[PDB]
DNA sequence: CGTCCGGTCTTCGCCCGTAAATTCAGA
DNA sequence: TCTGAATTTACGGGCGCAACTATGCCGGACG
RNA sequence: GGCAUAGUUGC
């Protein structure tokens, strides 16, 4: 079945494994983000209520009162989406929230307070995001690209040689949390470990360990394992345990109960060990040398003169021995400090630091932290306390505190959010093992460790950053203020969140301006991962690691789809069906297999858990019931590809197109494609233009639908119906009686959102493609936006090309264009600019928009109109006049007699000094829209009187239209209900339609449905007019311009810009080329039926860049424009629908096993002229990413047309008419036109303004500057002979006031001479050195 | 070296032009250098011809005259 | 004080306003961003512009055609000067506002100056000196600046969107310095080595390759040719195809003499394409650098023994020639690309 | 291609169109040329580990996921290193100039 | 709207060179 | 108990060129 | 008409 809007062009397929999930809504990630931002959360974790319960409540520091939260809620924003763009004001809701405030008097721990006072305080404006996952900040539709930065928690590098330069392995063990200060464990060369603190200064590990109340032998007993020496009758017998004897070699002769176990010298065997296992041995004589390299484990003290007399963690020998032998310890405690298995790592570490107790640890970190301040323990307390044990200044998230539990092999997953000394012994514990070896570090890259931070969660955090300002200031104030005087509104200063709210959704480098002249540009643009930002790399620091792909990215990030340039691999694209974890993490949909049935239901798995797994690729043949048919199934198990039995399987790839991204996954036949030029592919597909009419690409991939209708520039109906009334502006549908809500009837009415500009200069434009009477269906498409057709995204458009060399003239990658590409207008593309004058209040008196203009007659005044603003509709030109404004900010006053001696010259030359508001240069077109902006007590002009009645009646109008249809609509449903019942027809028309409130109908709820829709009437015309009052309320107010302007009048501009050599143009493989000649429609190569070719390409741009796909592509095209062409000829005479449906249905159904199997036998023989009329410029052809159709399919579908099977035809040349030998490739690939056009990259420049602290021409071409002759430059002239041109370029053009001048005035007297001179920029670097104590002057010859 | 020939040359003009500017400026000020600019980028800087290709007739006439 | 001067060496680059460190007088004259790197040893320049680039290969080797638009903008000051010296402005008011409405006569005045004034052009990453060179401008419609094919090896410039800079000398001394240093005539070696840099690249060695060359069998094989011209007369009527072996009489002029070409006839056998060819080559040189394949190698060495034999307009000659045949035969030869042309080993099944 | 109508075969030097724009020097080389029609080769992990299985599929026949997920290692590899390797030489250069 | 003084939280790269502090290896 | 060397550690400098579009900014807190 | 950020193009 089909849902009749594929049913007008079903898109033919040759996909083999069948679609098991369904492509995702493509913006899932920006607006379940935001969702879970705005949204009341009663458990208190999502968005502004985590925040706020998070802040509040707050106390004074003495218990005086309390100020706590009660709830909060979104406004009505107070301008719609389409008037914030327009007025270019935030669209925004206020935030207002209830606070509770209580007074807590003498005695009231838990007593009733004096009283209770309550208000909805307003504090700032939160910015909303609209339908398409777009923020509107300024008037600029601005979107906020997912952060990917490392996940809070604890991360073990290595750093394996670039240290020391010896092959010393290092291990470090960083903390980061969410929020706080981050605490670096460190090794050293001599295996000494130490900690460092924000990446300060290094100091000695132990020094936490002591702050934190331990006493050296209590690290020693935490840290090590203990071995007791007793002194039972002489030699210091030991206890010793066999499994720790495994690794050294024997210091003496070991024996036990009389057996010599293993002699003097010779090592310690496995076999050893397992004799003295199985003996039993515990006790065991020793040497007085074993004593003399181990290290006491606690102090100990004496009897005789109660002293210390061995300190903890210092090395025993035979004097320390006698004297404790005299002491009575009998019984002594060793550390074990196996050299291989288990270091004296804490040991030399007690040993090297000075610090010995507690203060000690405080004062020396205190002094570390704050260097110069005098210490105290009491401020060094505090700032320890606040480093890592405060919830304030110190905060593990929930995700941090799950991965620092799950990298320590801990069970549970929840805790407290601040550290604890467990916590701090355990890293240090796992950091000590992995040194010895036991245990591997994690890798940073591993996309495990990587979050993605949504525009909720860094929303969130800005949001929590104001209220902590606010909380200070309100905690300041709570302690000296009168309490019951005022409500909780001078408590609270909005000023903080909403400054810091505006500053980052307006100045990040996460919000960014938004690349919108494609809705692939946009999909691809708000499904963005981006590695840089706050909290995360730089482009110029990170490298070499973070940039390539990591085997973990599979099924989560694109590798294809990235940018190249100073970030490739930085900002890399989320793949097509990966979702985002609870905590943040990328997962991605599997198949689970239980047993060798392919079960159908799909689990997500995060990047460490499908590491314990082993997944099966998603081209992996079954059948019907599902079984892996091959007994060993390729797999990948742990980040290596490998060849697995049909048993061990325990997941399969959903899909085989779930390894690229949206904008990728459109590339057809992208696995025959390097991988480089698949990326350049997708870089440029992001960037196409909208031509005046979209032409569904020949061969796409299946995804243009789902990414045409999920990005918000096609009209997708709400709710199914039939429309009613669809002109080029507007669409109505009427509601199905299933589908229409209870009560209000009720027929959507959709707003087409004609020409506007985009953020490219590009116009959005959307236009109906459904006719009257047609019916719709949910999800479908009524209307669709900029380079889009029946739902499916076109880019550009497809034309006959041929790839053969022609004359040089597309010698490097240069493309020949027939005129007739040009005749037909299929490249063209509407350009919309916009165009501001500015009338601010300037000394010297304000600025005025009179037509009345000095230095320029009528002729240059004859489109403006009474009003000095041009008409609209206008057909301006380059250098004309938008929006004559002439300042009374003009010029001097009289000065000897300035004014008079004009006046006896014969001219008035006045105050009136003419500014304009002119068209750049060189830009036609024609102005499609002014509107003008004034401030309140400015008396509009004239034409801003008419553009507001204009916009008044216009407003009026909208309203009454949409009053009117759904009043017909509710009078239709009325009508439908009075059929049934005592129906009234003869005589209904006789009353009119209005006096229904006196029918008689009888006893049942049917008049009650009637008088609710009485109800619904009433409310409808209420609030129409009140919509209508407060409408032209919102028409007749002033603007809040920026500070000092007068009005703005802005002028759009619609330029129609063809084509022309120069141009840039690519096709979807990564394949590019500037128009070099418009060739006439005779001139090109023809096939013998006479049709002339289109694009003459280039044969040699294949092999060396291996992008064959565009050859595949050509011949698919070839073969689809056959059969559209084989569809035409059928329907040009006409025919039986029999035969017609035959041949589609023959079509259709070629393939080798495809999974598309449409049934023509259902289309009543009706819709299948339709079908045809759609399908005769060519059969669209859907090839998925990685199942494409393989060559011997294209053959097939190019042999049941009458073109040839080998894919080349014979060519006679345009000019000579003679015949191409060794016939050539020709067919239709889909080629797109790039956002640069040659008249946006023209430019030149003979003498301008210049710039100011040097002399120098400006840098740009938005102002008219000139060329940088670059350092290299200078050097390619002096490798040369050339020293005059290098002189003349550096001296006299650049910025020799004097001998710019000169030269201008002896090349105007036509004679091509120079003065040197010096250069003013040497001066200006003479004086700036002057500036500082250095003496530099310039001898005397 | 490339690096240590270039910063240590007669003339600070060019290494200063070159990396380590405060280094170089220190080092010429301190010891009152003296610059003869007969090289290319120091000529580059001051703005005159240069003495590698046809303004190497002028410099030998500079150099004639003197 | 201290942040005033080198700012940043001690404590912290005290900064302003939204959190960056203030520039100071040594941060100002030192780094990229100083006035050494930034306005010294390199200067933004009037009389310049900018646009893409496009083949335009009729041109000749020594001209490059530049945009009517950027030719009016970047010539204004010479345009007024001549408008004066014509005397059809008195004052440069009128010239300016001549030419900005752009009459009819102003077009005849940029014709007049263009005429023998090089202009510069040269890429953004001028890497070696050769990555900016002089050519005489031609007037074209359009807005995109026509490159000749030869010098993009030396640019290292393919047609993708690539975006070249004009410069415009001045003086006298400044276009007598790109007329004898710096037009791309005088630019056939490279520096580095001793190898010419105007191979032809992709396509003209392409239609070489394609022309000489020799088949088993192909139309017309065996006859005898009188000489290169009845060859290309054949080809062109269609007799004999361009590539089949046959016997040409063929007159290669050898230098072995005291400065002098001395002639010589003799009966070679090779193809109709080579002969074509050796319609083109100049006399000094033998004829058996065309008996080959004509790879891009062999090509390059045919360049090379040119310059090294006859001189340099011979060679620049030669050049404009072998780059306009190539073109015209690689034309002719419709050499194209299938995906049946990318055969499969059908014997790689026992390999794998 | 083998050609003969005149009697006995006799082998000739191909026309085919990868061959001669290969052989012509014009585009392409052996490397291309080979990952055209033959097995594109050893591809090595970031790490330099060259995978036990390389790419058995050239580009005629499709890349499935894992071999064009190895290639895109490769070929994000080289782009990156394009990307930092020119600052390096830039840095030489102008040294090199300074100096001489 | 008109004037008027300035300091909490952030590290986080790689390589090279040269100068300052530490440690051998003795006398 | 001193004293020169070699080593190690700390810290200062460099990290290509050219071009285009957009936005935001001179500062937020007292009369 | 200078700085900062973001994105983009050719290398
Ligand atoms: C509800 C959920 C637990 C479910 C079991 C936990 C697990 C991870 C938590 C988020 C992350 O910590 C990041 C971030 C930290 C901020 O501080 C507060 C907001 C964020 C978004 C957290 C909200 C919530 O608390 C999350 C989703
Ligand atoms: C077809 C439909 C009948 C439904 C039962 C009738 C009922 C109300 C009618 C519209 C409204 O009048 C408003 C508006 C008036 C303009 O003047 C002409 C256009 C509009 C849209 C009308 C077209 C059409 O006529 C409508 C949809
Ligand atoms: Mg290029």
């Amino acid at each position: 079945v089909y849902s009749y809007t594929e049913k007008k062009r079903i898109r033919k397929d040759f996909g083999k494994r069948p679609q098991v999930l369904d492509v995702p809504y493509l913006l899932s990630i920006q607006l379940d983000s935001f969702q879970k931002f705005i949204e009341q959360d009663p458990e208190g974790q999502y968005g502004l209520e985590a925040a706020f319960r998070s802040v509040f409540p707050i106390q004074s520091y003495s218990g005086n009162s309390e100020l706590q939260y009660v709830s909060y809620r979104l406004g009505e924003p107070v301008f719609d989406v389409q008037e914030c763009q327009i007025r270019g004001v935030t669209y925004s809701a206020p935030l207002r929230v209830k606070l509770r405030l209580v007074i807590y008097e003498r005695e009231a721990p838990e007593g009733t307070v004096k009283d209770i006072k309550e208000q909805e305080v307003y504090m700032g404006e939160i910015p909303l995001m609209t339908d398409n996952g777009t923020f509107v900040i300024n008037g600029t539709e601005r979107v906020i690209v997912s952060q990917l930065h490392r996940s809070p928690g604890v991360f073990f590098d290595s750093d394996k040689g670039k240290t020391h330069s010896s092959g010393k392995v290092l291990y470090n063990a960083r903390i980061i949390p969410y929020r706080g200060s981050w605490l670096d464990f460190e090794f050293d060369p001599k295996d000494n470990l130490f900690v460092r603190i924000d990446r300060r200064r290094k100091l000695p590990a132990t020094i936490i360990l002591r702050a934190l109340n331990y006493t050296t032998e209590q690290i020693l007993d935490l840290f090590f394992e203990k071995v007791i020496f007793e002194i039972r009758d002489n030699k210091l017998q030991m206890e010793l345990v066999p499994e720790r004897l495994r690794g050294e070699t024997a210091s003496f002769d070991i024996e036990a109960n009389g057996k010599v176990y293993v002699e003097k010298g010779r090592r310690i065997t496995a076999r050893h060990i397992r004799q003295l296992e199985k003996d039993d041995v515990k006790l065991i004589e020793v040497p007085v040398e074993y004593i003399a390299g181990k290290v006491v484990a606690k102090d100990y003290i004496d009897e005789s003169t109660g002293e210390l007399i061995c300190a903890a963690n210092m090395e025993l020998s035979l004097d320390l021995l006698a004297k404790l032998s005299q002491s009575g310890h009998k019984r002594i405690e060793t550390l074990f400090t196996n050299d291989l298995d288990h270091g004296p790592y804490i040991s030399e570490t007690l040993r090297v630091d000075p610090t010995n107790d507690r203060l000690s640890a405080l004062v020396e970190i205190y002094r570390m932290m704050r260097p110069g301040e005098p210490p105290t323990r009491e401020a060094a307390e505090s700032l320890f306390e606040n480093l890592f044990f405060s919830e304030d200044r110190y905060d593990l998230s929930a995700v941090g505190r799950m991965k620092f539990n799950r990298s320590l092999l801990r069970e549970e997953i929840e805790g407290s959010g601040i550290l604890s000394k467990d916590d701090i012994i355990d890293v240090m514990k796992k950091l000590i093992d992995i040194r010895n070896g036991k245990g591997e570090v994690d890798d940073i890259d591993h996309l495990g460790n990587r979050r993605i931070r949504s525009v909720g969660e860094m929303a969130e955090n800005q949001f929590r950053v104001g209220l902590v300002r606010v909380e200070r200031a309100v905690k300041e104030r709570l302690s000296l203020g009168d309490l019951d005087t005022l409500m909780p509104q001078d408590m609270i200063n909005a000023k903080p969140i909403s400054a810091a709210v505006k500053e980052f959704f307006g100045s990040s480098q996460l919000s960014q301006f938004m690349d919108q002249n494609n809705p692939l540009s946009e999909i691809t643009h708000k499904r963005r991962i981006s590695a840089l930002g706050p909290g995360g790399l730089t482009r110029e620091r990170a490298g070499f690691e973070v940039r390539d792909v990591h085997p973990t990215h599979y099924g989560r990030v694109c590798p294809i789809e990235t940018p190249e340039g100073p970030n490739i691999g930085l900002i890399n694209s989320l793949s097509v069906y990966a979702q985002t974890n609870e905590y943040g993490f990328l997962e991605t949909p599997y198949r689970k297999v239980t047993d060798g049935v392919v079960t159908d239901e799909i689990h997500y798995l995060s990047a460490i858990e499908e590491g314990n797994y082993v997944i099966a690729q998603a081209n992996s043949n079954l059948d019907e019931e599902g079984h892996f048919v091959e007994d060993l199934v390729t797999c990948r198990s742990k980040g290596e590809s490998s060849l697995f039995s049909r048993d061990q399987v325990d997941y399969m790839d959903v899909s085989t197109q779930q390894v690229v991204s949206v904008g990728a996954s459109l590339i057809p036949f992208l696995e025959h494609d390097d991988a480089n030029r698949a990326l350049m592919g997708a870089n440029m597909q992001r960037q196409a233009v909208p031509t005046l009419r979209a032409d569904k690409p020949l061969v796409g991939t299946g995804m243009e639908r789902a990414v045409a209708v999920d990005s918000g520039v096609t009209a997708v109906a709400k709710r199914g119906g039939v429309v009613q009334y669809v002109d080029a502006s507007r669409i109505v549908i009427k509601v199905n009686e299933d589908e229409m809500y209870p009560g209000e009837a009720g027929i959507d009415i959709y707003n087409l959102t004609k020409y506007t500009r985009s953020n490219q200069n590009t116009c959005i434009n959307q236009m109906p493609c459904v006719s009257l009477g047609e019916p719709v269906e949910r999800g479908d498409v009524l209307a669709d936006g900029p380079s889009t057709d029946l739902g499916e995204l076109a880019l550009g458009q497809n034309m006959r090309v041929a790839f053969m060399p022609w004359n040089g003239y597309n010698f490097e990658d240069s493309i020949l264009v027939s005129e007739r590409v040009v005749q037909e207008d299929r490249f063209t593309t509407i350009h919309i600019q916009e165009l501001a004058c500015v009338s601010r209040d300037t000394k010297l008196g304000p600025e005025e928009i009179t037509a009345d203009i000095p230095n320029v007659g009528e002729a240059a005044l004859s489109k403006l109109d009474e009003s000095g603003i041009v008409y609209i509709g206008a057909e301006v030109t380059g250098g004309d006049i938008l929006v004559g404004k002439v300042t009374p900010k003009g010029e001097t006053q009289l000065t000897p007699e300035e004014k008079l001696l004009r006046a006896i010259f014969g001219e008035k030359a006045s105050d009136v000094k003419d500014s304009s508001l002119r068209v750049p240069n060189g830009v036609s077109g024609t102005v499609i829209d002014v509107q003008v902006f004034t401030r309140d007590g400015v008396e509009k002009d004239k034409r801003a009187l008419e553009i507001e009645e204009m916009q008044l009646k216009q407003a009026k109008k909208d309203l009454s239209e949409e009053l009117q249809i759904l009043e017909a609509g509710l009078f239709s449903r009325i009508r439908a209900v009075l059929v049934a019942g005592g129906v009234e027809a003869e005589k209904l028309d006789k009353l009119p339609r209005d006096r229904w409130l006196e029918l008689g109908l009888t006893d049942e709820e049917k008049q009650n449905q009637l008088e609710q829709l009485a109800e619904q009437y009433d409310e409808l015309k209420h609030e129409f007019e009140k919509k209508l009052e407060a409408k032209r309320r919102k028409i007749t107010q002033g603007d809040d311009l920026a500070p000092g302007v007068l009005k703005i009048v802005k002028v759009y501009l619609a330029v129609k810009r063809r084509i022309q050599p120069g141009d840039k143009m690519a096709g979807r493989h990564g394949n590019k080329g500037v128009i070099s000649k418009i060739n006439p429609i005779e001139d090109m190569p023809y096939d013998e039926n006479g049709t002339p070719v289109d694009i003459v390409l280039n044969p040699l741009g294949v092999p060396s860049r291996m992008n064959i796909g565009q050859i595949l592509e050509t011949h698919l095209g070839m073969a689809a424009k056959g059969i559209g062409d084989k569809i035409n000829a059928m329907l040009k005479q006409q025919q039986e629908v029999a035969k017609l449906r035959e041949f589609i249905q023959r079509a259709y159904d070629l393939g080798a096993d495809v999974r598309q199997k449409v049934d023509l036998s259902t289309f009543s023989d009706e819709e299948v002229m339709r079908l045809a009329e759609n399908l005769r410029k060519g059969m669209p052809i859907a090839t998925p990413v990685f199942d494409g159709a393989k060559e011997a399919e294209i053959k097939e579908l190019l042999k049941l047309g009458d073109l040839p099977t080998s894919g080349q035809i014979r060519l006679y040349d345009g000019r000579t008419g003679e015949q191409f030998e060794r016939p050539v490739t020709v067919g239709y690939m889909y080629m797109l036109k790039l956002n640069h056009l040659v008249d946006d990259k023209m430019h030149a420049r003979s003498t301008g303004s210049y710039s100011l602290v040097t002399q120098q021409p400006l840098g740009g071409k938005a102002q008219f500057g000139g060329q940088r002759f670059g350092e290299m430059e200078v050097w390619a002239l002096e490798a040369y002979g050339a020293a005059y041109t290098l002189q003349e370029m550096l001296t006299v053009k650049s910025d020799d006031v004097n001998g710019r001048t000169k030269m201008y005035k002896n090349i105007v007297d036509g004679n091509h001479q120079m003065e040197p001179g010096m250069p003013e920029s040497f001066n200006v670097l003479l004086k700036e050195i002057r500036s500082l104590g250095i003496n530099i002057e310039l001898e005397d010859e | 070296g490339i690096t240590k020939a270039s910063l240590a040359t007669e003339s600070f003009i060019s290494a200063a032009s070159f990396q380590e500017t405060t280094r170089v400026l220190t080092e010429a000020a301190v010891a009152g250098k003296r610059d003869e600019l007969r090289g290319l980028k120091e000529n580059v800087i001051v703005g005159r011809l240069i003495p590698a290709g046809t303004g190497y007739a002028y410099h030998q006439d500079r150099m004639r005259r003197r | 004080v201290d942040a005033l001067l080198d700012n940043g060496r001690r404590g912290r680059a005290i900064t302003g306003s939204n959190k960056r460190p203030l520039k100071s007088l040594a941060d100002m004259i030192k780094g990229k961003q100083g006035r050494f790197r930034q306005n010294l040893l390199g200067k933004r320049v009037d009389y310049s512009g900018r646009s893409v680039i496009t083949v335009g290969p009729y041109l000749r080797l020594h001209q490059c055609g530049l945009p009517k638009k950027m030719a009016l903008e970047l010539f204004k000051p010479f345009i007024y000067g001549k408008l004066e010296l014509r005397g059809l402005a008195t004052t440069i008011k009128a010239a300016k506002k001549m030419v900005e409405r752009e009459e009819a006569v102003v077009w005849d005045i940029l014709d007049e100056v263009i005429r023998e004034h090089p202009v510069l052009l040269n890429r953004a990453p001028t890497l070696h000196r050769l990555g900016i060179q002089a050519f005489e401008p031609v007037l074209i419609e359009g807005k995109a600046i026509q490159l000749h094919p030869l010098v993009c090896a030396a640019y290292n410039a393919d047609f993708d969107g690539d975006q070249m800079a004009v410069h415009v000398p001045l003086t006298l001394e400044a276009q007598l310095e790109a007329r004898a240093l710096m037009m791309s005539t005088n630019n056939i070696l490279s520096p580095a080595n001793g190898e010419p840099i105007i191979v032809p690249s992709q396509d003209v060695v392409l239609g070489l390759y394609y022309m000489t060359r020799d088949c088993v069998n192909a139309k017309g094989e065996g006859m005898v040719l009188t000489g290169p011209k009845e060859a290309e007369r054949l080809y062109r009527s269609g007799l004999a195809s361009l590539h089949a072996r046959v016997k040409v009489r063929i007159t290669e002029y050898e230098k072995d003499a005291n400065g002098e070409l001395v002639a010589k006839t003799s009966l070679k056998d090779t193809t109709v394409g080579r002969a074509i060819l050796w319609m083109i080559v100049p006399k000094g040189l033998p004829y058996s650098i065309v008996n080959q394949a004509l790879g891009k190698k062999a090509i390059s060495k045919m360049l090379n023994t040119c310059y090294r034999i006859l001189g340099l307009k011979p060679t620049v000659i030669f050049a404009d020639q072998i780059m306009y045949t190539g073109f015209a035969y690689a034309a002719r030869s419709g050499a194209s690309v299938g995906i049946d042309d990318m055969v499969i080993p059908e014997k790689k099944h026992e390999i794998i | 291609t083998v050609i003969n109508r005149d009697g006995q075969e006799e082998k000739q030097v191909s026309f085919n169109s990868i061959y001669m724009m290969a052989d012509s020097g014009a585009r392409g080389s052996a490397a291309q040329i080979r990952q055209l029609a033959g097995m594109r080769g050893l591809m090595a992990k970031p790490d330099g580990s060259i995978i036990e299985t390389p790419i058995t599929a050239n580009f005629r026949e499709g890349l499935n996921v894992l071999q064009y997920f190895i290639s895109t290692h490769g070929a994000r590899k080289g782009l990156a290193d394009t990307a930092l390797k020119t600052a390096n030489s830039g840095y030489l250069t102008r040294r090199l100039v300074d100096v001489a």
